[PDB]
């Protein structure tokens, strides 16, 4: 039969902020959003930091946000999980780590990794935990092979990390630097194996040599070359030749993992996480499998669903919404609308929002949809320009589309949840009027277009799918630890 | 995005 639709409408990069200064959200003329906001129940929810599985303080983002929305739970990221296992001790009881330690004592340990607190590919505090573990289980020879960042952190900051780590070597008693390589060598990913080789060699074959890590790095600086581009080198008398790789992101660790792996005998080789490097390694950390995301629950209650967005947020309403899964669920269909081909979207702030809107109206007119997941990309994609007037026009175009969409849903006696996945356009200028081109940490609005209900006064993205299921009168599975924003 | 995977900073280095 024909169905009354329930729609989640994600205004990407659109959050609540008090001041109007650099606040495209407030300066925009958005009569439709404002009409719905004044008429219908509203609240505001957290989309950053620990509430979306990120470290405390970290702005949210589209990938994390769409995964938390779809999952109906906090989806904990790798960095957050590792940090928690250290704070809670699990790390030190880790079988693959205690195995590794036992193996070098029976043959009586190198450590590879990006040495910074960038948190994109690694974190050196995890190195500090490896050391401490080895100091508990009494390891004698620990050699640290350092890859220098300058890319996820300040361009010239390696000396700070090296100094803190040797202090740890001293405050702890074991460990030393055998080799030092800019990530431009040890963490290439564009199949540039001339660069990988220099790093392989430093780790003790033909390669530059210096008396300390500090010395080689300072030599690089004097030659105009910062941390990322540091030519690999050995630390004098400190590298006795040849293992744990504490990077947790595969794409930049794989090529070096393949050179090293692809002649030594009886080598224990572990990676913090499984890389696509084609070799047999012990894996320190296993992923959480996400099941019973909203798409799966819709499918298992025989509901039809639509995922729709233009190119820039199409992965987000498909792969990320479905919990890291490309395959459609049974009953699921999708509409991809091509984004404009421009280098930056301030050149066409309406992007393809009107074509997204028209495609949605086409699908709603079929009358066969239980569940709709729609994203309007514009506030985030234009707000990354740090330009106020383009981002205003982006929000105004979305607001006009939003009115046609929500009015049709309401005329089909359906329901909409209007929200966002994190902030951006709520601050496109700094307080000194410079461009502000990142996401924000601000909480996101929520409108539920059902009269006579009351919403909880706070929440998080993990609560949105429970709310949808509430409106659908569908049972919520245990895997979804979030809670519906509608009070009962 | 594509170069990486969901559990390895898909918002960065793209
Ligand atoms: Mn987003
Ligand atoms: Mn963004």
């Amino acid at each position: 039969m024909a169905k009354k639709p329930t729609a989640l409408i994600i205004l990407d990069g659109f959050a609540n902020r008090e001041s109007e200064h650099g606040n495209a959200v407030k300066l925009a003329n958005k009569p439709n959003f404002d009409r719905y906001y004044n008429k219908y129940p509203t609240t505001q929810i957290e989309a950053s930091g620990l509430d979306v599985g990120l470290p405390e303080g970290q702005m949210g983002n589209s990938e994390v946000g769409h995964m938390n929305i779809g999952a109906g739970r906090i989806v904990y990221q790798s960095l957050t999980r590792i940090n928690k296992s250290i704070e809670d001790g699990d790390f030190f009881e880790n079988d693959v780590l205690n195995n590794a330690i036992a193996h070098v004592n029976s043959h009586d340990l190198h450590i590879f990794g990006l040495l910074s607190d960038g948190g994109v590919h690694s974190h050196y505090k995890h190195l500090f935990a490896l050391l401490e573990l080895a100091k508990k289980q009494g390891v004698e020879k620990v050699y640290v092979h350092a890859f220098l960042d300058g890319r996820d952190v300040d361009q010239k900051s390696a000396l700070k990390y090296i100094e803190e780590t040797e202090a740890k070597f001293n405050e702890l008693g074991i460990g030393q630097f055998a080799s030092v390589s800019g990530r431009y060598y040890a963490m290439d990913r564009d199949k540039r194996w001339e660069r990988e080789e220099k790093a392989y060699n430093a780790i003790n074959f033909d390669a530059p040599t210096y008396a300390t890590a500090k010395e080689g790095v300072e030599a690089s600086y004097n030659e105009g070359l910062t941390d990322e581009f540091v030519v690999p080198f050995i630390v004098e008398n400190q590298n006795d030749g040849v293992v744990i790789f504490y990077n947790f992101r595969p794409d930049r660790a794989a090529q070096l993992s393949e050179i090293f792996a692809n002649q030594v005998k009886d080598l224990f080789y572990a990676t913090f996480t499984k890389y696509n490097d084609n070799i047999d390694a012990a894996i320190v950390f296993e992923k959480v499998d996400l099941n019973n995301t909203i798409g799966e629950i819709a499918q298992n209650n025989n509901l039809t669903q639509l995922r729709i967005a233009e190119t820039e947020k199409y992965p987000h309403v498909t792969y990320f919404m479905s919990g890291g899964r490309n395959e459609e669920f049974k009953g699921e269909r999708r509409r991809l609308i091509d984004s404009p081909k421009v280098a930056t979207y301030d050149l066409k702030p309406e992007m393809s929002a009107y074509e997204v809107k028209d495609a949605l109206l086409e699908e709603l007119n079929k009358g066969d949809l239980d569940l709709i997941i729609l994203n309007f990309a514009n506030p985030d994609m234009v707000g990354h320009s740090g330009m106020l007037e383009p981002t205003i026009k982006a929000i105004e175009a979305v607001d006009e589309c939003l009115g046609e969409v929500v009015d049709k849903i309401l005329d089909m006696d359906g329901y909409a949840i209007i929200t966002a996945d994190h902030g951006n356009s709520d601050q496109v200028l700094t307080d000194d009027d410079q461009p502000m081109t990142t996401h924000t940490t601000n909480p996101v609005p929520v409108i539920v277009t059902k009269e006579g209900v009351t919403l909880r006064e706070t929440g998080r993205l993990g609560d949105l799918a429970p709310t949808l299921l509430d409106l659908l009168n569908v049972e919520q599975p245990e895997d979804m630890t979030g809670e519906s924003l509608i009070k009962h | 995005x594509q170069v990486t995977v969901w559990w390895a900073s898909p918002w960065e280095d793209c």
